[PDB]
C-alpha cells in the first residue's frame, strides 16, 4: 500500500500524534519553521520522530534538509 | 589569531555535531527512565533536556560549541553506562526547592541583596 | 508490680544481648581504617567482646564510618546504610568524619558526616588510639545498657 | 660555606649546559629556550607543534635513552597570552638524569595527545583534562577521572574557589542525597602573609 | 651491588627427585607449616585487659588541648595568636578584649576538637606555653555539639589536672 | 524583640530563621517532613519525644549543626510542657494516635491534651499556635474517633481564641497510613460507593510553613483539599492497577473502616490551599512514587499503563 497517500496518510496521523504542534493546520506548503513557529531543536525532532515511527538511517544532512512535511512525504517516497 | 580548530572550518558542522547529539539524547531518555526505576514521566525529561540545550543559546565560538559536543558526548557515555548513579540524573533534575524568587519585592523582604 | 516487673526483666535481658555480640563491617576509607586494622591487632582485641569483622552489610549491628566522606562515596555509603537491620549505629571514627576536620575547606569533601547519615558515637583524634577506639564501643555498650525500651513499649 | 649550604655541583650542571646547546643546535625548529638552575636539572621550553617530535626524539636516538615519564601538569597561570604549563619529566634509565619539557598551550587550543608515544601517559592526560580542561585531540579515550561525574568546573583553575558551589547533603522529602549551593559554617579566615622589604634581591624583573 | 632471587633449578639426582617426590605426596612441609602454627599456638599471648590493664604511651604523647595558669595566677595565655597562625584546618577561634584592668586578655578562645587534627604546632607555637597536649584521650561523645570546647570548658579541662602537665612538661622541657 | 532572631542571608544550613518552632509529637510522619522543611528553612526546633531514642536519633541528621534540640514530655505533668514553651516563638500541635491502648483511650487525648497546652501557651505568651485536625469532625455519632476531634477542635477555638486550627482530608506520602493499609488487603478487600479526596503530605506541609511564617493566619481555621475528589473504588482499581497485583475485590480497629467509609464532603466556608497560594499536585506520580514496594521484579518498571478518571 505504498503509494503517495499512504505515505501522506502515515506522515498525517504521525504529526497528528505530535503533541506540540502550533496550530494542526498540515498543508503541502506548511513550512513549519517560519509558518508554525517551530525551532531547528522542533525540525530535528519531528525528523527522527519519523525514523522512530517507521524510519531509514535518514543520515544527518538529508534529515536536516528537510524542513516541510510534504517534502518529507516525497522523501519517503524516495527512499521507501 | 589563527586558532587551530577542534572538528571543524566554521559554525555548519557545530551545528550537525549539536543536533546529532540532540538526536542521542531524545532516544537515551526513556532508556534511562525505564532503567534508573525513577518517578518522573517521559515527556517532563525531554523537556528538561530541550531546556538544557535551550540554556546555552547565545555560545558563538566554534571550538567552544564543539567542547560543549564533547561535553554532552561524555555525559551520553556514562548514561549508557550505567557509571552514575540516581542521585546524579536526579541531580540535574531541580525538585527540591530552592524555590528563590526573582521579584524585587521578595528579594527586599528577604534581603541583604539585590 | 509483676507485669513491669517481668518485663523489665526481659528488656535487661534482650539489651544486654545486643551489647554482647555488636560485630561490625568494615567500611574504611583511609588510615582510620589502618587504626581499624591495628584495632584487629592482637594487642588490642576485640574478639574479647564477640567482636567480629563481617564484610556483608547485611548482618552488622554497628558501623564503622572510618576516613574522609567524599561526594563521590556518600551516596554509596548511604546505600550500603540502609539496607542494613533495624537497630543500626554510627560510629565517627576520626577527624575527617567527625566534622570534616583537616579537608573542611574544599571541594568534593563532606563537612561531617551528620549530612549523610545519624551518628550515635563520635571518637575524635587523628587517627585515635586502638584505646580510645576501644573506650568509644564500651560508651556505646553502656549506650544500650540505657535503653528502657520494652519498658516504654509496654507504658505506652 | 662548608657547614649549612648545599654543596652545588659543576659535573652535572657544565654537562646539561653542553647537552641543552646540543639539543638546541639539532632541533632549531622546536628549541625556544633552555635553562638549568644552580642544582642542575634540565628545562626545555617549547612551541606545542614538536611535542610529539621531540618525544619521538628523546625516547629514542641512542645518544640519551630518557624511557621513564613523570607527570605534565601544566601549571594554571593568568597573565599570560597562553595560560597553562604542560609538564613532561622525563626520567632516564642509562644515564641517571632528569630533565623537564615545558611546552605552553591555552584554554581551547589542544595538543597532540602524547599517548602514542608513552603508554603511561593516558591517566596523567585524563586527570589533566579532568581538573583543567585542556582537550587532547587525536587520544582514544577523554573520561572523567578523579571527580564527581555529574561535576563539572575543572576545580584546580584560579578561577574555581577554594570550597565549591554544590554541596551534597541528604533528605528525607525524596529520600536521597541532593545538592545545594555552599553554605559554610566558619568564613575561612585568609592571612596576609607576604612580607615587604625586598625578600631577594636578584629576583628583580626589569621595572616599567 | 645486588642480590637476586630464584636463579635455582632442580637438580637431578635421584635422591633430591625422589624427596621432592615424597614432598609432593605427603604434602610435608605443609606439615611443617603447621608444625609452626602450634609451635605459636603453645606460645603465651601478648594482649592487654583494657579496663583494668591499660596500654603503654610515651611522655610526649598529645591528648586534650588544655590550658595551664600561674601559680596562683592569671590565665597564661596572653592572646597572641599564634595558635590560630599555625592552626592548619583553622581550628581555633580567638576574639580578644582587655579586662578592666589594662592588662590584655581575651574574650573567646574556642577549639574545633573536630577541626583538629593534633599536630601539637600550638605546643611548639605558644610562648608561653599556656596551651598543652593532654595526656588522656577518651572524648566520645554522643552529640556534635559536645564537641566544641569553649573557653569556660578549656580551663575547667585543665583544672581537672595540672601536676600531670606539670610533670609531663618538667620532664620534658629540655627535649623541645 | 530580641537580637538574633531577625533573618540572615540565603535560607538554608545555618540560615537563621525568624522562627523558633516547638513541635509536639513529630516521630511518626506528620511532624517529620514538618521538621524536614524546617531543617531545610533552617530554624530551631525544639521537640519533645517520650519515646526511645532511637526515632528521636532518626530526625537528628534533619537540621544542621545543633540546631534541633531534644526533651522528654508525657501527657501527665505539666512542668516538662512549661519548659517546653519557656522560649518558644511558634508552637504546633501535632498529636493523635490512630488506636486505643489500654491507658490513654480517644477520650482524654483530645481533652487532656489540647486544653493543657493550649493553656499552658497562652499563659506563655506565644505567638501562632497551629493545632491539626481532621476534615468532617462531627459532634454526632458512627464516630469515635472523628467526634473526639471535633470536641478539640471545640476546646482549641475555645481557649486561645487567635489559633490557627487546620484540618486536611486524608492524606498520602511516601510512607503513607492508608495506603500502606491498601498493601495489608493484598493477602485477603471490601467495596462501596464513597467520594474521596486525598492530598499529598509535602504541599500540605507547605502550606503549613507559609502559614506559620505569615500571620493573617490567626483566627481562620484552615481546609487543606486536593484537587481530586473522587470514588473509593476507583481508587482501588487504581493501587492495585499501579501494583499490577491481580483482585477480585468484593492493626485494625473498626473506627479504621469508618473512616475510610464515612464521606468527604466540602466546606465553601473557609479557604484552602491556592487561597494561601501553594501549589497542588495530583495523585499519580506520587503513587507512582509510593507503590514501588508491592511488585516484585514483575511489572517492576512502568508509567503510564493505566489512568484512572475521578468522576
Ligand atoms: N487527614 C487528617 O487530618 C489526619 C491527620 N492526622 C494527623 O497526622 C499526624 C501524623 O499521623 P500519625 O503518624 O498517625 O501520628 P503521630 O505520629 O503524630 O502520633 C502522635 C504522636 O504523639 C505521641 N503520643 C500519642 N499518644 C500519646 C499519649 N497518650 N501520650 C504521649 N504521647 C503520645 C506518639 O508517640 P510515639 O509514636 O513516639 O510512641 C506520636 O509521636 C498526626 O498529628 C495525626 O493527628 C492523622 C490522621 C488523619
Ligand atoms: S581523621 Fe586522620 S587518620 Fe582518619 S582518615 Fe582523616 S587523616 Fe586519616
Ligand atoms: S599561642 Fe598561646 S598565648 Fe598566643 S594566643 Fe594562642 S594560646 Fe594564647
Ligand atoms: S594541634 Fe589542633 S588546634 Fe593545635 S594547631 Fe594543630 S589543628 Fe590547630
Amino acid at each position: 500500500p505504498l503509494t503517495l497517500e499512504g505515505i501522506k496518510d502515515r506522515v498525517l496521523y504521525v504529526l497528528k500524534l505530535y503533541d506540540k504542534i502550533d496550530p494542526e493546520k498540515l498543508s503541502v506548503n506548511s513550512h513549519f519553521m517560519k509558518d508554525l513557529g517551530l525551532d531547528s531543536l522542533d525540525q530535528v525532532e519531528i525528523i527522527m520522530a519519523m525514523e522512530d515511527e517507521f524510519g531509514f538511517e535518514i543520515p544527518d544532512i538529508d534529515a536536516e534538509k528537510l524542513m516541510c512535511p510534504q517534502e518529507i512525504v516525497d522523501y519517503i517516497a524516495d527512499k521507501k | 589569531t589563527s586558532v587551530k580548530p577542534i572538528f571543524s572550518r566554521d559554525m555548519n558542522e557545530a551545528k550537525r555535531r549539536v543536533r546529532e547529539l540532540y538526536r542521542a539524547w531524545y532516544r537515551e531518555v526513556p532508556n534511562t527512565v525505564h532503567l534508573f526505576q525513577l518517578d518522573i514521566s517521559v515527556k517532563q525529561g525531554r523537556d528538561k533536556v530541550r531546556e538544557m540545550f535551550k540554556k546555552n543559546a547565545h555560545v558563538t565560538d566554534p571550538r567552544v560549541v564543539d567542547l560543549l559536543v564533547i561535553k554532552g558526548k561524555m555525559e551520553l557515555e556514562e548514561t549508557i553506562n550505567v557509571w552514575k548513579q540516581r542521585t546524579h540524573v536526579m541531580r540535574f533534575f531541580h525538585e527540591t526547592e530552592a524555590p528563590r524568587p526573582k521579584d524585587f519585592l521578595s528579594k527586599f523582604y528577604v534581603g541583604h541583596d539585590p | 508490680s509483676r507485669g513491669e516487673y517481668v518485663v523489665a526483666k526481659l528488656d535487661d535481658l534482650i539489651n544486654w544481648a545486643r551489647r554482647s555480640s555488636l560485630w561490625p563491617m568494615t567500611f574504611g576509607l583511609a588510615c582510620c581504617a589502618v587504626e581499624m586494622m591495628h584495632m584487629a591487632a592482637p594487642r588490642y582485641d576485640m574478639d574479647r567482646f564477640g567482636v567480629v569483622f563481617r564484610a556483608s552489610p547485611r548482618q552488622s549491628d554497628v558501623m564503622i564510618v572510618a576516613g574522609t566522606l567524599t561526594n563521590k562515596m556518600a551516596p554509596a555509603l548511604r546505600k550500603v546504610y540502609d539496607q542494613m537491620p533495624e537497630p543500626r549505629y554510627v560510629v565517627s571514627m576520626g577527624s575527617c568524619a567527625n566534622g570534616g576536620g583537616y579537608y573542611h575547606y574544599s571541594y568534593s569533601v563532606v563537612r561531617g558526616c551528620d549530612r549523610i547519615v545519624p551518628v550515635d558515637i563520635y571518637v575524635p583524634g587523628c587517627p585515635p588510639t586502638a584505646e580510645a577506639l576501644l573506650y568509644g564501643i564500651l560508651q556505646l555498650q553502656k549506650k544500650i545498657k540505657r535503653e528502657k525500651r520494652l519498658r516504654i513499649w509496654y507504658r505506652r | 660555606t662548608r657547614p649549612t649550604v648545599r654543596p652545588r655541583n659543576d659535573v652535572a650542571h657544565k654537562q646539561l649546559s653542553a647537552f641543552g646547546e646540543y639539543v638546541a643546535e639539532i632541533l632549531p625548529k622546536y628549541v625556544q629556550q633552555v635553562q638549568v638552575s644552580c642544582f642542575s636539572e634540565l628545562e626545555i621550553c617549547i612551541h606545542p607543534d614538536g611535542v610529539i617530535p621531540v618525544l619521538t626524539f628523546l625516547r629514542d636516538h641512542s645518544n640519551a635513552q630518557f624511557k621513564s615519564l613523570a607527570d605534565l601538569t601544566a601549571v594554571d597561570i593568568p597573565t599570560r597570552q597562553n595560560r597553562f604549563e604542560i609538564v613532561y619529566n622525563l626520567l632516564s634509565l642509562r644515564f641517571n638524569s632528569r630533565i623537564r619539557v615545558k611546552t605552553y598551550t591555552d584554554e581551547l587550543t589542544p595538543v597532540e595527545s602524547s599517548v602514542s608515544v608513552y603508554k603511561a601517559a593516558n591517566w596523567y592526560e585524563r586527570e589533566i583534562w579532568d581538573m583543567f580542561g585542556v582537550f587532547f585531540a587525536n587520544h582514544p579515550d577523554l573520561r572523567r577521572i578523579l571527580t564527581d561525574y555529574g561535576f563539572e568546573g575543572h576545580p584546580f583553575r584560579k578561577d574555581f574557589p577554594l570550597s565549591g558551589y554544590v554541596e551534597l547533603r541528604y533528605d528525607d522529602e525524596v529520600k536521597r542525597v541532593v545538592a545545594e549551593p555552599v553554605e559554610l559554617a566558619q568564613e575561612f579566615r585568609k592571612f596576609d602573609l607576604n612580607s615587604p622589604w625586598e625578600a631577594f634581591p636578584a629576583y628583580r624583573q626589569p621595572p616599567e | 651491588t645486588y642480590k637476586y632471587v630464584n636463579l635455582r633449578e632442580p637438580s637431578m639426582d635421584m635422591k633430591s627427585v625422589t624427596d621432592r617426590a615424597a614432598q609432593t605426596l605427603l604434602w610435608t612441609e605443609l606439615i611443617r607449616g603447621l608444625g609452626m602454627t602450634l609451635s605459636y599456638l603453645f606460645r603465651e599471648p601478648a594482649t592487654i585487659n583494657y579496663p583494668f590493664e591499660k596500654g603503654p604511651l610515651s611522655p610526649r604523647f598529645r591528648g586534650e588541648h588544655a590550658l595551664r595558669r600561674y601559680p596562683s595566677g592569671e590565665e597564661r595565655c596572653i592572646a597572641c595568636k599564634l595558635c590560630e597562625a599555625v592552626c592548619p584546618a583553622q581550628a581555633i577561634t580567638i576574639e580578644a578584649e582587655p579586662r578592666a584592668d589594662g592588662s590584655r586578655r581575651t574574650t573567646r578562645y574556642d577549639i574545633d576538637m573536630t577541626k583538629c587534627i593534633y599536630c601539637g604546632f600550638c605546643q611548639e607555637a605558644c610562648p608561653v606555653d599556656a596551651i598543652v597536649e593532654g595526656p588522656n584521650f577518651e572524648f566520645s561523645t554522643e552529640t556534635h555539639e559536645e564537641l566544641l570546647y569553649n573557653k569556660e570548658k578549656l580551663l575547667n579541662n585543665g583544672d581537672k589536672w595540672e601536676a600531670e602537665i606539670a610533670a609531663n612538661i618538667q620532664a620534658d622541657y629540655l627535649y623541645r | 524583640l530580641h537580637h538574633a532572631v531577625i533573618p540572615h542571608g540565603k535560607g538554608g544550613r545555618s540560615s537563621v530563621s525568624g522562627i523558633v518552632a516547638t513541635v509536639f509529637g513529630a516521630t511518626g510522619f506528620l511532624g517529620r517532613y514538618l521538621v524536614n522543611h524546617l531543617g531545610r528553612m533552617g530554624s530551631q526546633v525544639i521537640v519533645p519525644y517520650r519515646c526511645e531514642p532511637y526515632d528521636t536519633m532518626h530526625l537528628r541528621p534533619m537540621g544542621d549543626l545543633g540546631q534541633i534540640i531534644f526533651m522528654d514530655w508525657n501527657g501527665r505533668d505539666k512542668d516538662s510542657i512549661r519548659r517546653a514553651v519557656e522560649h518558644s516563638n511558634v508552637v504546633i500541635n501535632l498529636v493523635g494516635r490512630e488506636w486505643e491502648t489500654k491507658n490513654f483511650d480517644f477520650e482524654d487525648v483530645f481533652v487532656k491534651i489540647p486544653q493543657a497546652i493550649a493553656q499552658v501557651s497562652k499563659e506563655a505568651g506565644v505567638e501562632k499556635f497551629i493545632h491539626i485536625s481532621h476534615l468532617n469532625a462531627d459532634i454526632k455519632s458512627s464516630s469515635k474517633y472523628l467526634r473526639n476531634k471535633a470536641v478539640g477542635e471545640k476546646e482549641v477555638r475555645e481557649t486561645f481564641p487567635e489559633a490557627t486550627i487546620i484540618k486536611p482530608a486524608d492524606i498520602f506520602g511516601r510512607e503513607d497510613r492508608f495506603l500502606n493499609y491498601f498493601a495489608n488487603i493484598r493477602w485477603f478487600s471490601l467495596g462501596k460507593k464513597t467520594v474521596k479526596q486525598p492530598v499529598y503530605i509535602v504541599d500540605v506541609t507547605k502550606g503549613i510553613i507559609n502559614a506559620i511564617k505569615d500571620p493573617d493566619a490567626r483566627g481562620k481555621t484552615f481546609a487543606f483539599v486536593g484537587p481530586n475528589r473522587y470514588l473509593l473504588f476507583d481508587l482501588v482499581q487504581y493501587v492495585f492497577a499501579v501494583a499490577h497485583r491481580p483482585f477480585l475485590p468484593y492493626w485494625t480497629t473498626r473506627d479504621k473502616v469508618e473512616r475510610i467509609h464515612t464521606t468527604d464532603r466540602t466546606l465553601p466556608h473557609l479557604p484552602g490551599l491556592e487561597d494561601l497560594g501553594v501549589q497542588a499536585t495530583p495523585l499519580e506520580l506520587k503513587a507512582i512514587e509510593v507503590l514501588r514496594r508491592h511488585r516484585t521484579y514483575r511489572w517492576l518498571s512502568s508509567e503510564i499503563e493505566d489512568v484512572q478518571p475521578a468522576k
